[PDB]
């Protein structure tokens, strides 16, 4: 958001330079048709300036901090999509006989099927933008040591917390759990099996990292030599279907903490329980359902190769094929702040695929502003909101429209030119005027 | 007969020494050959489980403890159902370890050694047989710190062989070297024709 009108103008100047340069290159074939180097540089700038302002700790630098964080993301979103249009992959033209490794099939399917590459790309955007808290303040080398001392536990074992009705905790032990178990869950949504393996060992909580690693499959040269080209050693659990359904059943057991069940629910491929899910952002919730889709497609093929089994389904997984619209609605009941805030709404409509239609209603109001018959709308009471929507529309239409019709895109610009006079910038205007 | 050791002797030998071919031909011959041996092994592992069958089942019937029945299943290929009994009997702990059956890794070895050390040091020490399981997963149950050599005394030399063959050293070994490793940890009786 705003600091003062001074901070608002400057965002316009960075964006404008990037757009012009890109436009010249796209209409020459002597130059990179699709350049990716500049938007990255613009990305790296928005990003770093975001973080520096937050860390300064003044109130004026946080508000402004939001605006920089949004900017850097827009550059990234555009990047993944143009990689696809400027080169579709069709890799991993490995075997398909019904007797080979789970992993030889997994690579082969994902790369061939254009539809699964498009789901994978979207997920790559979501993962990054999932938030990880700060490092735990505990690394215990005897868990449950206070109850060990009394000897009600045979050891540092988790048998007793998975048997106990109310879940055996001490006041001290709840104080240990909360910081720790919250970090491992967040860590899990954002991945990194290597980091997880190293920590878990020290905190005598060794088992959970291994569960996260079970997604994996053969990557051994000994087994097949097409999965010799990705690691020299196998990994994970080669009874994936069994592991999902059993973990899911385990997730539903009570006499667990909400976290214990939540951790397992994610690892088994379900949305986490409502108590815990409310402290996570919109992006990750959505992301989990995209997981269900992606893996169902992979296992259908695995079934035809007579690998995956129907008997390994223990307690069925909760299926996910919810829309973007349902997802805004669920998130909004838990905290209406990321699914009733307008910018995050603009992001959603790209995904659901109704952005031109949603823009059109906005576009009618906007033209009136130009005509000077409106001046009490919530987008002229938010200078930043007009600036975001216009720039969103231009970038995707540089080659040709990818999610916003030309008419609308022009019309957003016309109003934005109207505003740019009012903020006392008239150098950015002749750039934007060309796209009209 | 199909209950007889004579049936078993002729049947086994084709699987062991002769290829059990695929209906197709692979892209590379090290995929050809690797999968060919793995094929022989797959069939073997299930077959052993069917023969040893009635024995394990008997013991499952005579055990009226949930936990104990849960262990007895894992000496088959009853992994499925082992999990099923564990959930129902209010035991989480047994389900977690059961989900990992059917694979062995350097990561899984690491789990087995550390979890045991932390337990028998920081704790007051885990049970005799839990610490025996840690030995099977680290990759030396019979030469392990808790020895399973006592388990001959209740379960046949073929069941003992079964353990190493399904779990321990599966893909860090070929099918040949894998059976040999079990012999170096615990030799089978010589009076067996089929052994």
């Amino acid at each position: 958001m705003e600091l003062s009108p001074t901070y608002q103008t400057e965002r316009f100047t960075k964006f404008s330079d990037t757009l012009k340069e890109f436009k010249i290159e796209q209409n020459n074939e002597q130059n990179p048709i699709d350049p990716f180097n500049i938007i990255r540089e613009f990305r790296s700038a928005a990003g770093q300036l975001a973080l520096d302002l937050a860390n300064s700790g003044d109130e004026s630098n946080v508000i402004s901090s939001k605006d920089w964080e949004l900017e850097a993301r827009f550059w990234h979103l555009v990047e993944l999509l143009l990689v696809f249009r400027n080169a579709d992959l069709d890799l991993d033209e490995m075997e398909l006989h019904p007797y080979n490794s789970r992993g030889l099939f997994e690579k082969k399917l994902m790369q061939d099927n254009k539809q699964l590459y498009q789901i994978w790309i979207v997920m790559v955007w979501l993962k990054e933008n999932t938030y990880v808290m700060e490092r735990p303040k505990n690394v215990p080398t005897s868990k449950w040591l206070n109850s060990i001392t009394s000897g009600g536990l045979k050891s540092c074992d988790l048998d007793f917390p998975l048997r106990e009705n109310t879940n055996v905790l001490d006041v001290k032990d709840k104080e240990e759990d909360h910081i720790f178990f919250k970090y491992i869950y967040e860590l899990i949504l954002a991945g990194a099996i290597d980091e997880a393996l190293e920590e878990a060992k020290l905190s005598d909580n060794i088992s959970i990292c291994m569960i996260l690693c079970g997604i994996q499959e053969y990557l051994n040269p000994v087994i097949d030599t097409q999965i010799a080209n990705e690691f020299n050693t196998q990994q994970g659990i080669k009874k994936h279907s069994l592991w999902r359904r059993t973990v899911y059943s385990l997730s539903q057991q009570a006499g667990l903490d909400p976290y214990e069940r939540a951790i397992y629910s994610y690892l088994s491929g379900a949305i986490p329980n409502q108590e815990v899910l409310q402290y996570s952002d919109w992006e990750s919730d959505l992301h989990i359902h995209l997981n269900q889709i992606l893996q169902t497609e992979i296992e259908n093929y695995l079934l035809e190769n007579n690998q995956v089994g129907t008997d390994e389904l223990i307690l069925p997984l909760p299926s996910h094929a919810l829309t973007v619209q349902e997802v805004l609605n669920r998130v909004a009941s838990r905290h209406p702040s990321e699914s009733e805030h307008p910018i995050r709404v603009l992001m959603a409509s790209v995904i659901l695929d109704s952005l031109p239609s949603v823009i059109h209603s906005s576009v009618e109001m906007l033209l009136d502003v130009v005509k000077g018959t409106e001046a009490s709308n919530d987008i002229i009471d938010k200078p930043y909101l007009l600036r975001i929507v216009t720039h969103l529309a231009i970038c995707l239409d540089i080659i040709n429209p990818g999610s916003v019709e030309e008419v609308d895109k022009s019309k957003l610009i016309t109003t934005y030119i109207s505003l740019l006079k009012l903020q006392g910038l008239y150098e950015n205007i002749p750039i934007y005027a060309t796209f009209l | 007969e199909k209950t007889s050791s004579d049936y078993n002797l002729w049947k086994l030998s084709s699987i062991l020494f002769d290829p059990v071919s695929y209906p197709y031909k692979t892209d590379n011959d090290q995929v050809k050959m690797a999968l060919l041996k793995k094929e022989r092994h797959c069939r073997l592992t299930s077959w052993i489980v069917s023969q040893i069958g009635p024995e394990i089942e008997e013991k499952i019937r005579n055990s009226s403890n949930e936990i104990e029945q849960i262990f007895l299943y894992l000496l088959l290929n009853d992994v499925v159902r082992a999990s099923k009994l564990a959930i129902e009997s209010k035991n989480g702990h047994l389900s977690v370890l059961i989900s990992y059956l059917g694979s062995n890794d350097p990561r899984i070895r690491d789990l087995a050694e550390l979890q045991l050390q932390k337990w028998s040091t920081g704790g007051c020490s885990i049970d005799k047989n839990i610490s025996k399981i840690y030995k099977l997963l680290s990759g030396s149950p019979f030469e392990g710190l808790f020895s399973l050599k006592e388990l001959e005394s209740e379960f046949s030399w073929l069941c003992l062989l079964n353990l190493t063959l399904c779990y321990g050293q599966i893909d860090e070994y070929s099918l040949e070297s894998l059976v040999q490793s079990h012999l170096d940890k615990f030799s089978l009786p010589y009076d067996d024709p089929i052994g």
